[PDB]
């Protein structure tokens, strides 16, 4: 099929029982016609086939594309937008504003993500997707307040209001982790959606929504260890916020038994550990010794060489030491 | 743990014709090199050699935990003859590091660095000797960056979707980065990454060595910047009076990429505080 | 505004680059198929009149599209409304678009009813052949042939003689479309008729200005020589024959040389050989080799199709005494077409004739510098050996063969090699031990690997034939010879003839003998040898003694099943599986 | 010396000792009824040329070169 | 009927590799490439005849002289090999003699007759060097001076070597 | 699942070309296999190494004929499978499919036409367009290009490669080292490797093609005492006896497209190598058409 035949045919979305016709659409609508409003229309109604799934939306049509189709959409039903909210709207209007708005978080979140360079259009595509990451980039604060502010109604194709909840205060915790790495307070905010998320995901699980439970779990679990508010890691990780060093010691003893924490992390440590003392504290030289002790034993017991810092404290000898 | 009559037989075996019409080379190549070497006897072949260097770098041997101050004369002395053994500089040897892009011109030396190393595994030893004395560590910085280059090219080359598919290099990577953080050519956020590299795919590592590349461009791995702290007899390098010393935008390109990996990442968040 | 279906969409579909364009095009089936069929057979049609600037691209697609329009239209009532935009097309001054049209047009024909083509086609003929450009005129011709079948006689004479205007026109390229068409029209008109109107005007066609009209004057000879075969016959074609037979057009000499067998045996054997044998007489010597070649390849057949009441006086009077000349000639394509044909005349001369006239024109092709003359003389010895007998083939030509048999052309040698099983069918057991079968064994260490697999099948014939009595004295040992060669593709040969073999040798024959050299090649350090072997003992399998299969053949396959390339494994587990 | 035009088939002391045997074996069926292929790379690809040197056939009825065209 | 002779350093030093990878000598000759590349741009160019020369002995300094190809020209400068001291004043002094060779015979130079702009033979000479001092067998030479010790019939008549309408310029390599 | 395989290599040597589907399956699976390939891709003899083909693929069925079956002989095809022939598809199609099925047994390299923009000028697009009116089967095949290994390596010893050296490479490391998963570029490491002539010269030399370089006796006598060669075997450029020898019997000639533009009427060889590495060029006429 094409734009013509699917222009003439008022039934061939009904036939196929999707996103590269889509963006088709989109494509031979995207110059400026009674042709364009009725190549939105099928579009809009196609997507809303998927019952508006923008875990599927967002993989295959580009960000300009989507741009281009939810601000049709607004322009649809809808009449800046912080300004605006009466969250007590008509569902469609509501629902079109929530999805929009989670889908700028969304796009943000993955804008600031590293992708693979293509190593082999493109330049107006990329001129784009520039402005509009910098537009989105001025007016992200307004997105979060509408966001946090729908968060907070529960007024109400209808959707329920636990799943619409769930899905947009994950986007607000994951936009919150994303500024997290500048601001450190912000993570307290994004624990709080984050948990809320869990909670109302173990009490419905609904599936229309549909959650990465992995990535849930991780971002769970990197706000417990960033923000306090278990597992050795964790627990040598408050031992060594909170200053108390001889339950690393013995945790490490431990795990040279059990080989459960990474090498890398005991070597790091133990580096961090060196460098405390370095910068003065000289309580930690015994700690610098016991914890290079315990390093070098889980590294004879996994077949590895003696480091310097080992060798080193093993000038001037001591009883104690031995 | 380093690596590494006629005319009767050919009247037997000949029919009338030659058929073959020459032979390439000297015939068939030798059945290659055969190794059989211990593990542990090289570890302590290692030990042994290690020890006496320590020896020779210390001063000679109050509290009573603590060591001596490795020299930083004597690890200058290991590092400058532990250059001119790997690769004999003078293409680029000074301690600035040059643009990312200079390294797609010296691709020959890089890569002849990277083989140096991986053949002679105690290059590492004697590369952590060296970071043990904070300054000298910058006057192997022709090695490190050689090594990087290799790193770098090896991980963008990788069509791999893991790093565990590449052991030797993913070993590199990882004790490169602990090296310089442990010489204090990286502050300890920028660091502590060698934990994520056994996580990632080659492309996030080859970023991360990256931002490793642009932290050591902006701030430079001098010896005038580590000041004598007099109090204990050894010398500092305190980022924070560079200013950005914790490293801005590479603290935030890695935290990009625990953020998309935050799946497997979650635990490893708490090495990269900022703070 | 943009929702009508036809120009909004057509146009700006076509506004796009070419790829888009075709595409585009291709679809307008579904712009037909979405509307009423009252809407497209009202409207579609103009805007196909209109807009002309498609490009060569699509016009050809656009053609193939209205062809096969034939319920869309409307029915068989209005599909002669696909007459005016197609014929508008076929004004194009590219040459595809012109054919395609036609051929579209014609197809639609089938749908079409006397009445309408009367009312509509035969005035279409005549509006386009008065057309001020010469692609209408071709259009005209090209379209012209399918109404004779459907029109009455009244319309039949305007059709004849618009077709005779369309003969003396004036414009050269509008002369070679008529006169392709003649031939294509020769097929169907009335005999009175062509006696009437086509022959004045094929006639003074044949001495057109144009060397090319001549030549398909010539095309169109046979096609209105096939008919009319009284007097007339005598009195019709033979001007423009006798014309063109010597004419100093070159083309028009050598196509009628790649035509002379058709049109022999269209006008029976004695007349030809009354009329125009001065003609195949010195067309074969010619001054240019490229006629010369033409016409020695109709050797054969003009022979065969001739009248056997002086068919060996007539071959021994005019083609013997030139086929010296060309036997001798300068030119290796005049020979090498030559050799393909004349050695078929060995059941028709005779076998007497043959052996004392043509063996020394054979001995005299067979030692040719050119090697594609040397192979098409040996390309069918085998009516050869039925007519003559293995005697005089092995006494004169035998030598020859054995010169052959190590030529530096490895086609020839496979050709060579073809024939062996043949001459050994007929030759005794000594004298092929002796003289060939050292030579047969001299070809499975060949190069090139066509003439190893060539004389693998030689060597299971020759056991077909002769048997494991001397199998075993002579092919086998030095078979095995071979088995222990460095070079693996030696070693391929060793298994490909043990398979070959295998199947006409004998069970215990092949337990005995054939066995213990697989069981050794299974330790080989090539993987390809391996593979092979367990393909070998796949093949071999259901032909040797049972009792040793699972006794020998089945340790090595559990050990080839564990080997390190999976190549081997595949191949080893599939005959372990097949074995059963 | 380069190009001093080796007589390995005029001369036995060209043979070297490790290529005797099947040397041998090629110049013995050579001399009986029964080096080449180095020309310069210059004249490797003159297609003009060879076409020239050998007989005509029956007439009928980014970057920059990559050779014929 | 412009002259284009080449002096194409053929010392040693111009084995040096430039970042390119390319020695100083394998950009010479592709300098000359690049040359005739541009020259035969202008179609009244098309009536012009190259020369070389290069650092080496008299018998062989010269590769490219009156009446030789252009093909040989071509096949003479791909075949260059850098193996020579840097004699530069003793190549000068033979480009030169190259070039003033046969203005007596057709007497060009019109000797106590006037001198005519209009009777010229044009000709420009190019030097691709390096800026390596100059050697001889002796030591460094570290000017340039040009031998007299065999001087062409009629030189004493100009007092220098090199004539009217002949230039010369020097392509000095100096890539790092 | 590996019947579909043999009924497609017995198909396309009927010059039966594939659907577009069925060329879909058969370039991931190739893509598969080819992403473990090194740039260097060793090879054990026996091997059989044949040069350009071109698109002639009754030229390739001539040199199976003369060679052998596919799976019963080794090959080493390097570069050039497309382009400047009428069959570039079904030539393609066939090694792209032994590759697939016998991946051990035939290796397949990257010569200078397997690039996007040398296959949409010279006419591997057009083909592709004409057999199968879209490009979809043409983007497949330029992203299965990207995968074939450089070059590769013969028992440590011979270097099959399509085009020659670099200045920028001087030890077969640095060829491992390269990002081969990528458009052939116009210069640098890559480019020159694909698009090098040896010649009659001193050093090196611009090429009179826009890319690559012209080398000389001397670079590749050093190339291949560095790396412990004894040979390069070489592709790029026509050669009227099928094979001929260059640079003091260093680098070889090796050209498998007799008849190269259906109008050189250059003769072709391939060079076949043996558990001795002992080396016999089998020199092939075009085989017989119409
Ligand atoms: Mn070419
Ligand atoms: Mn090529």
């Amino acid at each position: 099929t094409c734009w013509f035949e699917f222009l003439l045919e008022e039934s061939l979305l009904e036939k196929h029982l999707p996103v590269q016709l889509i963006v088709q659409f989109l494509e031979q609508a995207s110059k400026p016609n009674k042709r364009n409003r009725i190549l939105k229309l099928l579009a809009l109604k196609v997507a809303a086939h998927l019952k508006w799934d923008l875990d599927i939306l967002e993989k295959s049509l580009s960000v300009p594309v989507l741009n281009m189709l939810l601000n049709e959409l607004l322009c649809i039903s809808k009449v800046k937008h912080v300004d605006m909210d009466l969250a007590t709207l008509p569902p469609t209007t509501a629902m079109a504003v929530l999805l929009y708005n989670r889908w700028a978080i969304r796009t943000i979140v993955q804008s600031s993500f590293p992708v693979k360079q293509a190593k082999p259009q493109m330049q107006q595509e990329k001129e784009l997707t520039e402005n509009i990451l910098k537009v989105l980039k001025e007016q992200a604060a307004d997105s979060i307040l509408v966001l946090e502010a729908a968060l907070k109604l529960n007024k109400d194709l209808k959707v329920k209001t636990e799943e619409m909840q769930c899905q947009v205060c994950y986007d607000l915790g994951a936009a919150y982790f994303q500024q997290g790495s500048t601001n450190s307070a912000v993570y307290e905010n994004a624990r709080e959606k984050f948990f809320r998320t869990k909670e109302l995901i173990a009490e419905i699980g609904s599936l229309s929504c549909t959650i990465d439970e992995k990535r849930l779990a991780g971002y769970c679990q990197a706000c417990d260890v960033l923000v306090p508010s278990l597992t050795p890691y964790s627990q040598v990780h408050i031992c060594l916020r909170s200053g108390n060093y001889q339950e690393v010691i013995q945790i490490f003893i431990e795990d040279n038994l059990t080989l459960s924490l990474p090498v890398q992390f005991r070597q790091s440590v133990l580096r961090e550990l060196f460098k405390k003392a370095q910068q003065g504290n000289e309580a930690l030289d015994e700690i610098c010794f016991k914890v290079c002790a315990c390093n070098t034993v889980r590294d004879i017991l996994e077949g590895r060489t003696i480091s310097v810092q080992f060798n080193q404290l093993f000038l001037r000898p001591n009883k104690e030491k031995i | 743990g380093g690596q590494v009559a006629s005319l009767l037989d050919t009247n037997r075996r000949h029919i009338w014709s030659v058929f073959h019409a020459g032979v390439i080379g000297r015939g068939l190549k030798p059945p290659k090199f055969v190794q059989s070497r211990n593990q542990q006897e090289v570890i302590y072949n290692t030990q042994s050699l290690l020890s006496l260097l320590v020896h020779c770098c210390s001063a000679p041997g109050g509290e009573c935990w603590g060591a001596p101050i490795l020299s930083p004369e004597a690890a200058k002395a290991v590092a400058v003859t532990l250059v001119e053994s790997v690769c004999p500089d003078a293409a680029g040897a000074e301690l600035a590091w040059p643009p990312e892009e200079h390294a797609r011109a010296t691709v020959e030396r890089d890569l002849r660095i990277g083989r140096r190393f991986r053949e002679q595994p105690l290059l590492f030893e004697l590369l952590k000797l060296v970071a043990a004395a904070p300054p000298a560590l910058c006057y192997c910085s022709v090695l490190l960056r050689g090594l990087l280059a290799a790193l770098l090219g090896h991980w963008e080359a990788s069509r791999h979707p893991d790093t565990t598919h590449s052991p030797w290099h993913l070993e590199a990577s990882c004790t490169l980065v602990a090296v310089m953080a442990e010489g204090s050519l990286l502050p300890p956020a920028l660091g502590n990454m060698h934990e994520v590299f056994s996580q990632l795919a080659p492309f996030e590592v080859r970023l991360l060595l990256l931002s490793v590349w642009g932290f050591l461009r902006e701030h430079g791995p001098l010896p005038q910047k580590f000041i004598f702290q007099s109090e204990r007899g050894r010398f500092i390098r305190d980022f924070s009076r560079e200013g950005g010393g914790e490293g801005g935008p590479h603290l935030a390109v890695l935290h990009s990429v625990l953020h998309r990996n935050i799946d497997r990442l979650g635990l490893f968040s708490g090495r990269f505080q900022a703070p | 505004d943009s929702l009508y279906p036809i120009a909004v969409l057509i146009d700006e579909l076509r506004n796009e680059d070419v790829q888009l364009r075709l595409n585009s095009i291709k679809k307008l089936s579904t712009i037909a198929l979405a509307l009423g069929v009252e809407r497209t057979r009202s409207e579609l049609l103009p805007f196909l009149t209109d807009t002309i600037y498609d490009e060569d691209e699509v016009l050809l697609a656009l053609a193939e599209q209205l062809g096969t329009f034939t319920t869309l239209v409307g029915g068989p009532e209005y599909v002669h409304c696909l007459l005016p935009p197609l014929e508008s097309l076929a004004t194009v001054e590219e040459t595809v678009v012109r054919d395609k049209a036609v051929e579209s047009l014609r197809a639609i024909s089938h749908e079409h009813s006397p009445s309408d083509l009367e009312a509509h086609f035969v005035p279409l003929v005549k509006r386009l052949a008065g057309g001020d450009w010469f692609t209408s005129r071709t259009s005209a011709c090209g379209l012209f042939s399918v109404c004779y079948p459907r029109v009455s006689s009244a319309v039949k004479a305007e059709l004849r003689q618009y077709f005779r205007n369309l003969c003396s026109d004036d414009t050269p390229m509008v002369r070679r479309a008529a006169a392709s068409k003649l031939g294509e029209f020769a097929k169907v008109l009335e005999l009175d008729n062509v006696k009437s109107e086509i022959i004045p005007m094929f006639s003074n066609l044949a001495s057109d200005e144009q060397d090319s009209v001549r030549l398909l004057a010539v095309e169109a000879c046979v096609n209105i020589a096939q008919l009319l075969p009284q007097e007339d016959l005598e009195a019709l074609v033979m001007p423009t024959l006798r014309q063109a037979a010597e004419d100093k057009s070159w083309r028009v000499r050598y196509m009628v040389a790649d035509k002379f067998t058709e049109l022999q045996k269209a006008v029976g054997p004695e007349i030809t050989k009354t009329d125009l044998v001065p003609a195949f007489q010195n067309l074969m010597k010619d001054c240019e080799a490229e006629v010369r070649a033409a016409a020695s390849h109709k050797v054969k057949e003009f022979c065969e199709n001739l009248s056997a009441d002086c068919r060996e006086n007539v071959i021994m009077s005019q083609i013997l005494p030139c086929i010296k000349e060309l036997v001798s000639d300068a030119n290796q394509h005049v020979k090498s077409a030559l050799a393909s044909v004349i050695m078929g005349l060995s059941p028709i001369l005779g076998k007497d004739n043959t052996i004392e006239h043509l063996l020394p024109l054979f001995l005299a092709q067979l030692k040719d510098e050119c090697p594609e003359v040397r192979l098409n003389i040996i390309s069918n010895l085998d009516c050869v050996n039925e007519v003559i007998g293995i005697r005089q083939l092995s006494q004169s030509l035998l030598p020859a063969i054995v010169e052959l048999a190590e030529d530096a052309k490895w086609r020839v040698r496979l050709a060579i090699i073809e024939y062996m099983p043949l001459l050994a069918g007929q030759l005794g057991v000594e004298f092929f031990d002796e003289k060939l079968n050292s030579l047969c064994m001299a070809w499975l260490v060949d190069h090139v690997y066509a003439i190893r697999e060539a004389a693998t099948s030689n060597l299971k014939k020759l056991v077909e034939k002769f048997g494991k009595e001397w199998a075993h004295a002579t092919i086998i040992p030095k078979v095995l010879a071979m088995s222990g060669d460095p070079n693996y593709l030696h070693r391929m040969t060793t298994l490909f003839c043990i398979n070959v073999l295998s199947e006409v040798c004998g069970q215990d024959i092949t337990t005995k003998h054939m066995l213990p050299t697989v069981l050794r090649m299974a330790g080989d350090p090539v993987a390809n040898v391996r593979f092979n072997v367990a393909k070998s003992l796949q093949k071999i399998g259901p032909i040797l003694d049972n009792s040793t299969l699972q006794s020998e053949v089945k340790p090595i396959l559990e050990k080839l099943t564990q080997d390190q390339d999976v190549d081997v494994k595949y191949f080893a587990q599939e005959a372990l599986t097949v074995l059963s | 010396n380069k190009d001093l035009k080796p007589q390995t088939f005029r001369n036995a002391y060209d043979i070297p000792r490790r290529n005797l045997l099947d040397h041998l074996t090629r110049m013995r069926s050579n001399l009986l009824k029964s080096q080449v292929h180095s020309v310069p790379i210059a004249q490797m690809g003159n297609y003009q040329e060879y076409l020239k040197q050998v007989p005509s056939p029956l007439r009928e009825l980014g970057m920059m070169i990559d050779e014929a065209d | 009927m412009p002259i284009l002779l080449f002096l194409i350093d053929t010392s040693a030093s111009m084995n040096q590799r430039s970042h390119l990878g390319t020695t100083y000598l394998d950009t010479a000759k592709g300098a000359v490439e690049t040359f005739m590349k541009l020259r035969a741009r202008d179609p009244a160019s098309r009536g012009d005849r190259y020369m070389l020369v290069t650092f080496e002995e008299p018998p062989y300094a010269i590769k490219a002289g009156w009446k030789e190809n252009h093909a040989t020209f071509m096949n003479e400068l791909k075949n260059l090999q850098a193996e020579g001291l840097t004699t530069l004043g003793q190549s000068l002094r033979t480009a030169f003699d190259l070039l003033n060779l046969n203005r007596l015979v057709t007497g060009i130079d019109n000797y106590g007759q006037g001198r005519n702009p209009f009777f010229l033979e044009p000709a420009i000479i190019i030097t691709i060097t390096d800026g390596s001092k100059l050697t001889t067998t002796s030591g460094v030479q570290d000017e340039l001076h040009l031998p007299l010790n065999s001087p062409l019939p009629g030189s004493e008549l100009t007092k220098e070597p090199f004539r009217w309408d002949q230039r010369l310029f020097a392509l000095v390599l100096r890539l790092p | 699942f590996t019947k579909e395989l043999d009924q497609w290599i017995e198909q396309l040597n009927e010059c039966k070309q594939l659907s577009e589907s069925q060329v879909k399956s058969l370039c991931e699976k190739a893509k598969e296999i080819l992403t473990k390939e090194s740039n260097v891709q060793e090879v054990r003899c026996p091997v059989t190494v044949c040069g350009d083909v071109h698109g002639q693929f009754h030229d390739l069925m001539e040199l199976f004929r003369i060679g052998g079956k596919s799976p019963d002989t080794n090959y080493l095809f390097m570069g050039d499978y497309v382009n400047r022939g009428y069959y570039s598809v079904e030539t393609v199609t066939l090694l792209v499919a032994l590759k697939v099925r016998y991946r051990e047994r035939i290796t397949i390299l990257r010569g200078n036409h397997e690039s996007r923009q040398i296959t949409q000028v010279y006419g591997f697009y057009d083909e592709c367009l004409r057999k199968y009116g879209n490009a979809n089967v043409w983007k497949y095949f330029t992203d299965l290009f990207d995968y074939l290994p450089l070059t590769a390596l013969v028992d440590g010893q011979i270097f099959c490669l399509h085009g020659g050296l670099s200045p920028s490479i001087d030890t077969l490391d640095h060829i491992r080292a390269l990002d081969r998963l990528q458009e052939v570029p116009h210069e640098g490491p890559m480019c020159d490797l694909l698009w090098s002539d040896p010649d009659d010269r001193g050093g090196w030399g611009i090429s009179p093609r826009g890319a690559g370089y012209t080398f000389g006796q001397d670079i590749s006598e050093t190339f291949n005492h560095a790396n412990g060669l004894t040979l390069v075997s070489r592709a790029h450029q026509l050669v009227m006896e099928g094979y001929n020898w260059c640079h003091d019997r260093n680098v070889v000639t090796i050209f498998s497209a007799p008849n190269y533009c259906y109008r050189c009427g250059n003769q072709a060889a391939i060079m076949e190598l043996d558990d001795t590495l002992k080396y016999s060029f089998l020199q092939f006429d075009p085989a017989p058409r119409r």
